[PDB]
């Protein structure tokens, strides 16, 4: 019982995690067979971030420009390139502590677990979602470019996300591990901003889900809803629209607990509208919507 | 406001 | 920028989990040089557990009784002593893995992480607080028993919980790695209850600092309070009395946000006495009582 | 409600 933010483990990629440098700039990188893995913008001093142009800065480097550090050991960088906005720095060892892996992409409303990282230093983990509006609202300061996202699978690191830059709104944005951005962002100091959000309607109703699980049932009702007079109320609280795909995914949530999706809709519509007027739910007095149901049925 | 690419 | 529930990287830790099994009792070990410890309740059977004489079972038992399993290695097992409420299996190999490491007893209102495990395997890490009445917040399933809670200091995992069982309120306990209990529970399965809970007020201070550093302002006031007026209105709230020792610790948070202490405890004696009326903080709509002031540094 | 001591 119980019902908790959980992060996977993160020894799998703290062996991959390592200090890249050149010049008077370090990051974070990651290193997975004889290649490692960071953003271009190591390349970048402070007035080049403005209206960088990345190709002509890497045409002007060469392999001795780039200091990696594993820990103690110096790599020795035999070759580099750019994919997209990260850079691919081969090395002449590969790494011995290399998982089982994929590069995949996630989409809005999946979570994951960030390594935070500081010249190459694993400091901390915690549990993401991507917003609608591809930004996460993350914990990162100045040195935490190149720490990663993942999830895992069974004894294989997913990659989804390697961290960029922060927003004016405190919020992050960064890359899949081919270097494409997450949403309309770029790797240059300008007046970018995330867009409007969203709240997540399926993964509020997987948290409802698991409250009821974990014996949270007081916001229940004997009230059904079909899923367009849902949908009609979802958007005035700026809530995404249910789908039915949907309502298939929270399957098994509803049958583990004999309580329809429409029967919980029911529930969630009446939330909104009058609120929680004093109490919790599973420890919370907003509806959370970073946890997919994959995540409840992981947990419960 | 402006972003900010947060290498060290 | 960005506040997050952030726990330590369990990789350190990850290296010392294993399996132990005896009878058809199957829990979580950890594995420090040539020792194993885990809940002496792996030598119980159904029967045995609402009255168990633990000294009687262990004088029953011999080495062979005792499967660890490491991954694929069955470890040998060439020794066994009780220890409080942990079982001792002294095993013919020492962990290649083993971290440097302390045990210590952690304080009511401190916090730390979990990694919970499940047949020896690892499957989630997240951050807890020591409850003013020595329970946990915690997520746990049946096989979780063993799972440890731990800090890092520098290269230094001091390990300071062992999780046993879950209460009827769904909330659970445990003992520090030396198997004394937290609180006063016992390993048997009879009807115990926690005691009643209090609001961890220095921790509430130090997260309303976070939210400062962060940007979150709108809480503050103009006015000022004295450290006994503040303590007379904690106590309505079911909140502890602030001490001068706290209001030490808060020095260098109300050092880098110039706001002193008693002026953050006029905003929160009047976030108590009107609520946030549809407002958060950092996210929440609830007064936040699981970060030290040590965690906010750390984090900010 | 008793107390449940979480092995497998």
């Amino acid at each position: 019982s119980g019902f908790r933010k959980m992060a996977f483990p993160s020894g799998k990629v703290e062996g991959c995690m390592v200090q890249v440098t050149c010049g008077t700039t370090t990051l974070n990188g990651l290193w997975l067979d004889d290649v490692v893995y960071c953003p271009r913008a190591v390349i970048c001093t402070s007035e080049d971030m403005l209206n960088p142009n990345y190709e002509d800065l890497l045409i002007r480097k060469s392999n001795h420009n780039f200091l990696v550090q594993a820990g103690n050991v110096q790599l020795r960088v035999i070759g580099h390139s750019m994919q997209n906005c990260v850079l691919k720095l081969k090395v002449d060892t590969a790494n011995p502590k290399t998982p089982k892996y994929k590069f995949v992409r996630i989409q809005p409303g999946q979570t994951f677990s960030v390594l935070a990282c500081y010249n190459g230093s694993p400091s901390g983990v915690y549990q993401c979602a991507m917003r609608p509006n591809f930004t996460i609202k993350g914990s990162f300061l100045n040195g935490s470019c190149g720490s990663v996202g993942f999830n895992i699978d069974y004894d294989c690191v997913s990659f989804c996300y390697m961290h960029h830059m922060e927003l004016p709104t405190g919020v992050h944005a960064g890359t899949d591990l081919e270097g494409n951005f997450y949403g309309p962002f770029v790797d240059r100091q300008t007046a970018q901003a995330a867009g409007t959000d969203t709240t997540i309607t399926v993964n509020v109703l997987a948290w409802l889900y698991a409250a009821v699980i974990n014996g949270d049932r007081w916001f229940l009702n004997r009230f059904t809803t079909t899923l367009n007079d849902f949908n009609l109320v979802a958007m005035k609280y700026n809530y995404e629209p249910l789908t039915q795909d949907h309502v298939d995914i929270l399957g098994p949530l509803s049958a583990q607990t004999g309580i329809a999706v429409l029967d919980m809709c029911a529930s969630l519509k009446e939330l909104l509208q009058n609120g929680m007027n004093g109490r919790t739910i599973l420890g919370s007095a907003l509806l959370e919507d970073e946890f997919t149901p994959f995540d409840v049925v992981r947990q419960c | 406001t402006f972003t900010r690419l947060q290498s060290l």
